[PDB]
């Protein structure tokens, strides 16, 4: 019974004018740190971007610590894509774009894919009107995400299919 | 329940809501399609031994004055015993055991005090074939191309060759009932594998029009290949065990096969294609629809695609536990509305292992096809339509009860008349309710020999 | 990051690797149905001519006489302005003095000094015949 904690909640709360985006899926150490170093670097443009990470499970204390030192620019929130509450904390129909990373290192490549298809409705769900950028591991299961009626790539919708862009 | 929802779009959503105790109370601060939604959600299902004013009268006319003087909504009666669901030519006896649809039991309280002050199966009632064999029946997207398939059944089944067997004979032989004559048949096409319909296909041998197809319903050229816009209902099944990793992934198919044929288009719209989908998780229903606002913790009948009779799940049933056993009459009523008619030889019959048998057709038998039926009218045009000009519920209702002997049981209205082509169900409207020329209206229809 | 920024980086990237896959091929494909095929006709030829990924040596033709110690900025011109050719990098081995391994320079300075044996990245337009 006393062996419980909540560390991270709460909806997320700020000014308005600036934008910010969300990012789901794979998130672990090297998930992040990869991401941001690329994310954030001096050759790229200077802009005022906010990155929020939704991930359902508590970060370690190395994951804790990349945040601080990114406390300015990125923030964590604990919670899942698939429920509706979660999704009205981070923000989603404000936010820029989601983007949900896919699990390259996995047993089952159509597992992995199936999950995050199902993230990408979900996010459709809650808004129509949101950018997703989003890993494949497999081009044939690209033909789920096109046939969903809310996905447009004319709007920004964009896939990125890991085997398709490999063997290229 | 989904075999019936062919025949009549939302039946479903009507005959869920009748059997669980719910009671309504009004709300202001909401829609008038979610306001006229929960008042039929409070209707319920309750049995009352008919007053003694109405021995001698036929049942028509015992129906007509309790719905215009007791408000009350009567469609069955039992006779010494059998059941029998709006018949005609049924002299009211003395102590007849009334079935009634009304807010509580308080109010059919009312109905006890009151005065003046080989074709067929060996049952014959439902259609029969020779025996086919599967191989007889399996199409090949060549074949199916050139068949024409015009308002007909499609279900999609999602299934492994080893995942446990599915009911699939329950869903077909209410569609084959010998209350429809063999020119109205609906045809039905399975799509899925045959390595799992073939383990299922002994039950389906003896029952006419069916066909199968391999593949897989997520395709779309598979769907195009059966006309799934022209079908009359289409179905989404699945018979795969869950994994349980993830309630939210367990209907990933499901969810994608809807939304799949919701963006195709014909050479004509993709979401004008009426479908139902059964659900294994109860918080899956919040994807099947967009235009709506999702709330994890809301009851699955107070749900939009629920409410749309576009969606179905079991956990809707368990309130059939307390409805038995407070009347065992109840449970007989609900099996011979929704399978078809199934009397207790049949279950003997099936029950051997031999499957179903023929018999020839004789004097006594084709008297059973005369029984009612569940269907659905519409106002646009008909003898009956000038009641949608805004008209009244009651006058309908006493009217068609007349002519055509028809009992209407509720509405099947579209949710914006102002659009989106989704319809809501009204189970039981007040006679003062005002009709639309849009509305459909849920009946009971006697068979017409011919 | 660089599809979120730019979602046309994502579009050059893929019409440079994949051959060129246009959106109609997608639904074709998404359909189940396998690639289908076409009838050619004069609106369909034209879309042949575009700029393919080769690679050029220095060995022998026009273009071998920048090898003998020349500079990159001259032979990007040259084979820009005769044959359209656009340089992006080059392929050189790796010890001049061996081992037969050469390494990838992207993009080198107009000054660079070329060698014999060097091969250049280049994008080549389409030659009808
Ligand atoms: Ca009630
Ligand atoms: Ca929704
Ligand atoms: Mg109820």
């Amino acid at each position: 019974l006393i062996g419980t904690r909540a560390k991270y909640g709460g909806t997320l709360k700020n000014e308005k004018g600036r934008r910010h985006i969300v990012v789901c899926g794979h998130i672990t150490y090297e998930s992040v740190s990869h991401f941001l170093k690329d994310f954030l670097h001096e050759d790229r443009e200077d802009v005022d971007v906010e990155v929020v990470f939704l991930h359902r499970k508590p970060p370690d204390l190395e994951l804790e610590g990349l945040f601080k030192r990114h406390f300015t620019t990125v923030e964590f929130f604990q919670g899942t894509i698939m429920n509706p509450i979660d999704l009205q904390r981070v923000k989603v129909h404000e936010a820029d774009a989601c983007l949900v990373l896919a699990n390259k290192y996995c047993q089952d490549p159509d597992a992995e894919d199936a999950a995050n298809i199902m993230r990408v409705i979900s996010i459709k769900n809650y808004s129509d009107d949101i950018r997703v950028i989003i890993q494949l591991m497999q081009y044939h299961n690209k033909a789920y995400l096109l046939n969903i009626p809310s996905w447009d790539w004319k709007q920004g919708d964009d896939v990125i299919c890991l085997a398709e862009l490999k063997l290229g | 329940f989904i075999a019936q929802s062919c025949l009549a779009p939302g039946f479903s959503t009507m005959m869920a809501n009748l059997f669980a105790m719910r009671s309504f109370k009004t709300s202001p601060d909401m829609q008038s399609w979610t306001n006229d939604y929960l008042r039929g959600t409070g209707m319920e299902m309750y049995t009352e031994t008919l007053s003694p004013t109405f021995i001698g009268i036929p049942f028509a006319q015992a129906t007509e004055l309790c719905f215009s003087k007791l408000k009350l909504l009567l469609l069955a009666i039992e006779i010494k015993s059998k059941i029998s669901i709006n018949p005609r030519g049924a002299k009211i006896q003395a102590n007849t055991q009334g079935f009634f649809i009304a807010q509580s039991a308080d109010e059919v309280k009312r109905a006890w005090f009151y005065c003046k002050a080989m074709k067929y199966d060996s049952t014959g009632m439902f259609h029969w074939s020779p025996a086919k064999s599967l191989e007889d029946c399996i199409l090949d997207r060549n074949q199916a191309a050139m068949t024409v398939l015009n308002g007909h059944v499609v279900v999609c089944l999602f299934a492994d060759p080893d995942s446990p067997l599915i009911g699939l004979r329950n869903l077909v032989m209410p569609l084959r009932a010998s209350n429809f004559h063999y020119h109205e048949l609906k045809h039905v096409v399975i799509v899925g594998s045959v390595d799992y319909i073939r383990r299922e296909w002994k039950m389906l041998q003896n029952l006419p029009k069916i066909s199968v197809l391999n593949g897989s319903p997520l395709s779309r050229a598979d769907l195009r290949a059966v006309n799934v816009n022209l079908c009359d209902m289409c179905c989404i099944l699945s018979a795969k065990v869950p994994s349980n990793d993830d309630p939210t992934l367990a209907d990933k198919e499901a969810i994608l096969a809807s939304l799949n044929i919701k963006a195709m288009t014909f050479d004509v719209y993709g979401a004008n294609v009426p479908m139902i989908t059964e659900l294994v998780n109860d918080g899956n229903v919040q994807f099947l629809d967009q235009d709506d606002d999702d709330d994890p913790d809301t009851e699955l009948y107070l749900t939009q695609p629920f409410a749309c009779g576009t969606a179905f799940a079991v956990s809707v049933l368990d309130s059939l536990m307390s409805t038995t056993y407070f009347n065992q009459n109840a449970l007989t009523l609900i099996r011979s509305l929704i399978t078809g008619g199934a009397t207790p030889e049949l279950e003997l019959i099936l029950a051997e292992g031999a499957g179903l048998r023929g018999g020839y057709s004789t004097v006594e038998s084709l008297s059973n096809r005369d029984r009612c039926r569940v269907g659905q009218i519409s106002l646009y045009d008909g003898p009956l339509a000038q009641f949608g000009e805004c008209g009244k519920y009651g006058d309908l209702f006493v009217a068609a009860l007349k002519s055509y002997g028809m009992l209407c049981i509720g509405l099947y209205r579209f949710r914006d008349t102002s659009a989106s082509s989704k319809r809501y169900v009204i189970t039981n409207p007040p006679d003062d309710f005002s009709l639309l020329p849009t509305d459909q209206v849920f009946v009971l229809m006697q068979f017409d020999p011919g």
